[PDB]
RNA sequence: CCGGCCGGGAACUCAAAGGAGACUGCCAGUGAUAAACUGGAGGAAGGUGGGGAUGACGUCAAGUCAUCAUGGCCCUUACGACCAGGGCUACACACGUGCUACAAUGGCGCAUACAAAGAGAAGCGACCUCGCGAGAGCAAGCGGACCUCAUAAAGUGCGUCGUAGUCCGGAUUGGAGUCUGCAACUCGACUCCAUGAAGUCGGAAUCGCUAGUAAUCGUGGAUCAGAAUGCCACGGUGAAUAC
């Protein structure tokens, strides 16, 4: 009934707002059709490293990008103020709706 | 009950299942033509059953996705000597002498900057 | 050969025709407007069209039309 | 087997044979064989006199052959004439289109000498 | 020329990020560079505040930035006023609303950024560049630091010919990645020239 | 980078969204099968500067023009001054 | 193989025949990486020479080849100066490598219309030791024994 | 509705977090009873498994004052600033790097199987319709394991071509267009119709690569309004050889 969509860069911690979301959930109303992992989605970044000429050098970066589902189907106005002021996580995107 | 085996080979991946029946194969919904008996190793699909023999005496149902022809053919061909999995272990010895048991590890290597490809190095003269 | 939906000339030049038409032409006529597709309504007309250094003349004619002002005025000198 | 041109082609694939005309080159050969209706993989074994002379009308129709040569050098003559940037280039005899001139211009200014 | 940023290499592992805030590319943008006004202004102001390191994030419409400094009361000033007239112009130029955060700097001879800067604060008060690396190297030793390293660069003292000069005493493996290494960089704009300073402290590993 | 090249560009991305977008729009429907009265196009007489193609694109500490990127709105060269502390969240130097 | 000595890879014992020899064959006439088209021009060669001989195919094969095989072979030696073309009787595992090798190069370099039309006559004219490749025989004994002297 | 499509199903594929596993440790041969190597076992992986990241003190007053910073130096109603047009695209030549070929291991027509990895709201753009086409109009889904880019090509089939400067090769040029953009003359990219150079495998000389590599086949991306044979990434098929 409802899904959040989760995303941050640093995984040893989304899942951790994600193990945190989910907990704050079964413990109140409850339900949750756990936490899903899905697609990580890594940009790459390759660019030339000497300020003039050498071609062939170069470092090449990379930004991971993390995605975890959640899905709860019993929304108990409960688990709604669970969800709310039960939360934060400053380097975590998270998505209602769809 | 459904004995499987998994078996995967280079960006390809097969499941075979097993079931005692015919000498039939199914793959992706296909016979074993329909699908590349009829090209490059249609013999190697069949080829996991060699010192331990069918002709028609178990069946086979599979399906795989991803890499090409001769990887697919190999993702099945690890599944089935996989399978022979629930028919003791007594075969799976000479399917390692066989070397069928075995995981095709070999993977496309990176194209690593200043090269061509992977090895392949920009041709140079010196002046 | 590009424009496809309604032929190119700046405002400019093409009024500076009209300027000349009704009015008679002057002396030779300056543009820089080296992109300008020429017109039917410039025949007989010689537009000076800049090149780098000056503006080259040209007596635009019964077949210089579809062309642009550029086309008759080279930029690159080789000998 | 005359047809439209001085040419006097004919002896293998009809399509393939028409090519010959200075003026069709595969599509407007395609396109004859079907506006006379005939098939288009065979020779002119079996192909009567009275089917060629069908088709020699189609190609008829345009400006093939030494009409095609005149006319497209009516038109280079034209450019020159002019004396606009793609004819200066081709009086000057080098690629009228851009092409770079530093090297590799070679087709349109015949085999290097000096 | 031909040494991979020490701490660089790290952020994976046992090193941290200045920045965590997440954005997705159409602002990733105006982010980045919102970073950099702050941490220019920041550091313009609080320079004489021995600050060693300014950390950004912005949760859900809003900045944060904390501020590590040697000096937390001369960046607070009076029961609070300077950090509201920084706080302020902060959040100011971020658009964005912005609290921020005094994180107060244990040991700054250990913060490779606050050697750095010393020497460099010094080779312009003007002291013999020999003297001031071999001070920060002990002060360091001294209080733990199980290796470091600073070296200058370039018309040390006034040299028309242009040196280098290291200084490691103890351990200091750029190698092996589980290695806490704290590499930072400043540089001194002298009278007869610009000379550049990059001090490693090793701490431990794991 | 030579202020003047920069002030520039910002007088280019000030004008890029007065007329074009905006005003400019009077041309994307101004000219479609709608069809003529040929006051139409003849209007691109708007400062030059107003369309938004004339915008080079340049790093945005530095200026450099050249090795820039729309993730980091930077030239490769400061992209790796950051990258190499945090400074760009998420991104390191990656292998595979 | 400055120290690092090796085995040797073996392949696919061939997908109709059941031999390692004619795998080699198949892949020394491969290019471009298309076993698909490889062996296709192999069987198909190896057909105009199984009724154009009758004697049938495995048979076939062995003999044209048991012809193109060399026994001996110089090689280079950058000694006192000098050159040095010294002769050293060559083993079996690349007694043959080469005679495909020469085979198959001996085939391209030939005006047949295709492959399998080029590859059959090869292998033919080896038959009666009379080809192209047959001569790379010749001229290989007659490169070496000319140092017969040098042993 | 024979569409994972609907119920469901939690097995499997995968997805991404966390785990175990490989240590010359096990038998044996070699070697000083050592180090190690060699072979064998089991095992997905045997001898730093495969690949990457990591580049010591130092050498070339090696490269960068034009990325930026900066000592000194010089211009300052000009060495600064603004605008149009041109130029960086010139063309007797030479050298480097590459792309495309010379063809039947191919060209061509039609049918047809199997990838990976990316990309996206001032975006990817379906569907439909129009146009031979490039494209266009209209319009859905998609911030995206959902939607779009997007029908992978080598391959396999039949058939045709039959060794010819050719049904190989596509330069060059004429003609007519399409899209982007104030603007395609200089100089954009694509398209349709014609056009059809050189080129039959390359002297002296020289380069790459030791395995999923070379060779070959397509795929995406950064830059980017538009502008890739370059560059950076992706998988398909898949060798030869080392005394
Ligand atoms: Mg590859
Ligand atoms: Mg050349
Ligand atoms: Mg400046
Ligand atoms: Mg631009
Ligand atoms: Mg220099
Ligand atoms: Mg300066
Ligand atoms: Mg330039
Ligand atoms: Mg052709
Ligand atoms: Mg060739
Ligand atoms: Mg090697």
């Amino acid at each position: 009934r409802i899904r959040i969509r989760l995303k941050a860069f640093d995984h040893r911690l989304i899942d951790q707002a994600t193990a945190e979301i989910v907990e704050t959930a079964k413990r109140t109303g409850a339900q949750v059709r756990g936490p899903i992992p899905l697609p990580t989605r890594k940009e790459r970044f390759t660019v030339l490293i000497s300020p003039h000429v050498n071609k062939d050098a170069r470092d090449q970066y990379e930004i991971r990008t993390h995605l975890r589902l959640v899905d709860i189907v019993e929304p108990t106005e409960k688990t709604v103020d669970a969800l709310m002021r039960l939360d934060l996580a400053a380097g975590v995107d998270v998505q209602i709706s769809l | 009950n459904q004995y499987y085996g998994t078996g995967r080979r280079k960006s390809s991946a097969a499941r075979v299942f097993i079931k005692p029946g015919n000498g039939k194969i199914v793959i992706n919904q296909r016979s074993l033509e329909q699908y590349f008996g009829r090209e490059t190793a249609r013999m190697v699909v069949r080829q996991p059953l060699e010192l331990v023999d069918m002709v028609e005496k178990l069946d086979l149902y599979i399906t795989v996705k991803g890499g090409g022809i001769s990887g697919q053919a190999g993702a099945i061909r690890h599944g089935i000597t996989r399978a022979l999995m629930e028919y003791d272990e007594s075969l799976r010895s000479e399917l390692r002498k066989a070397g069928f048991v075995t995981r095709d590890a070999r993977q496309v290597e990176r194209k690593k900057v200043g090269l061509r490809k992977a090895r392949r190095r920009p041709q140079f003269s010196k002046r | 050969r590009s424009l496809k939906k309604g032929p190119f000339i700046d405002l400019h030049l093409l009024k500076k025709v009209e300027k000349a038409v009704e009015s008679g032409d002057k002396k030779p006529l300056r543009t820089w407007s080296r992109r300008s597709t020429i017109f039917p309504n410039m025949i007989g007309l010689t537009i000076a069209v800049h090149n780098g250094r000056q503006h080259v003349p040209v007596f635009v004619t019964d077949e210089m039309v579809g062309h642009k002002l550029g086309e008759f005025a080279p930029t690159r000198t080789y000998r | 087997a005359r047809i439209a041109g001085i040419n006097i082609p004919d002896h293998k694939h009809a399509v393939i044979a028409l090519t010959s005309i200075y003026g069709v080159g595969k599509t407007r050969s395609k396109a004859i064989l079907a506006a006379a209706g005939i098939a288009e993989d065979v020779k002119i074994s079996e192909l009567s006199e009275g089917q060629i002379d069908t088709l020699r009308d189609e190609v008829a129709k345009f400006v093939v052959e030494g009409d095609l040569r005149r006319e497209i050098s009516m038109s280079i003559k034209r450019l020159m004439d002019l004396g606009c940037y793609r004819g200066l280039r081709h009086r000057r005899g080098l690629p009228v289109r851009g092409q770079r001139t530093k090297t590799n211009a070679r087709t349109r200014k015949g085999p290097r000498k000096p | 020329g031909q040494k991979v940023h020490p701490n660089g290499i790290r952020l994976g592992i046992v090193k941290p990020w200045n920045s965590t805030w997440f954005a997705n590319t159409k602002e990733f943008a105006d982010n980045l560079d919102s970073d950099f006004k702050v941490r220019q202004y920041l550091t313009k102001e609080l320079a004489k505040a021995s600050v060693s390191r300014i950390v950004i994030e912005r949760p859900a419409k809003s900045i944060r930035v904390t501020i590590h400094t040697a000096r937390p009361g001369i960046v607070i000033g009076k029961k609070g006023e300077d950090v509201e007239k920084l706080r302020k112009v902060v959040a100011d130029i971020a658009g964005v609303p912005a609290q921020i955060n005094i994180a107060e700097v244990r040991k700054p001879e250990l913060d490779a950024k606050l050697v750095a800067d010393s020497i460099t604060s010094q080779l312009e008060r003007r002291v013999m560049f020999r003297r001031a690396m071999k001070r920060a190297v002990q002060n360091a030793m001294r209080l733990g630091a199980k290796g470091i390293k600073v070296e200058v660069s370039g018309r040390l003292g006034g040299a028309e010919i242009a040196r280098t000069e290291w200084y490691r005493e103890g351990r200091v493996p750029l190698h092996t990645l589980r290695a806490d290494i704290d590499y930072n960089t400043s540089e001194a704009h002298t009278t007869y020239g610009v000379i550049g300073v990059k001090v490693w402290i090793f701490k431990g590993e794991i | 980078a030579k202020q003047s090249m920069k002030a520039r560009e910002v007088k280019r991305v000030a004008l890029a969204d007065k007329y074009f977008a905006k005003r400019a729009e009077l041309k994307a429907i101004i000219s479609d099968v709608n069809a003529r009265w040929n006051a139409v196009l003849k209007l691109q007489t708007l400062p030059r500067d107003s369309s938004p193609s004339r915008q080079r694109n340049r790093c945005r500490q530095t200026g450099r023009p050249h090795g820039f990127l729309r993730k980091f709105g930077l030239s490769r060269i400061k992209v790796r001054e950051a990258a190499m502390r945090g400074e760009i969240p998420g991104l390191k130097k990656a292998s595979w | 193989p400055r120290r690092r000595v090796i085995g040797q890879r073996k392949i696919l014992p061939d997908p109709k025949f059941g031999s390692e020899l004619l795998a080699k064959f198949v892949n020394i006439l491969m290019v471009d990486g298309k076993k698909s088209t490889a062996e296709s021009i192999v069987y198909s060669a190896l057909e105009t020479l199984a009724q154009r001989s009758g004697k049938s195919e495995l048979e076939a094969f062995e003999v044209a080849l048991e012809n193109v095989r060399p026994t001996v072979e110089v090689k280079s030696r950058r000694v006192g100066g000098s050159t040095y073309q010294v002769p050293v009787e060559v083993r079996p595992v690349r007694r043959n490598a080469l005679a495909m090798r020469w085979i198959v190069e001996a085939a391209r370099k030939r005006g047949d219309k295709s492959m399998a039309l080029r590859l059959a006559n090869e292998l033919s004219d080896a038959a009666e030791n009379k080809g192209t490749a047959v001569k790379k025989r010749e001229d290989v004994h007659r490169m070496a024994e000319a140092n017969k002297a040098f042993a």
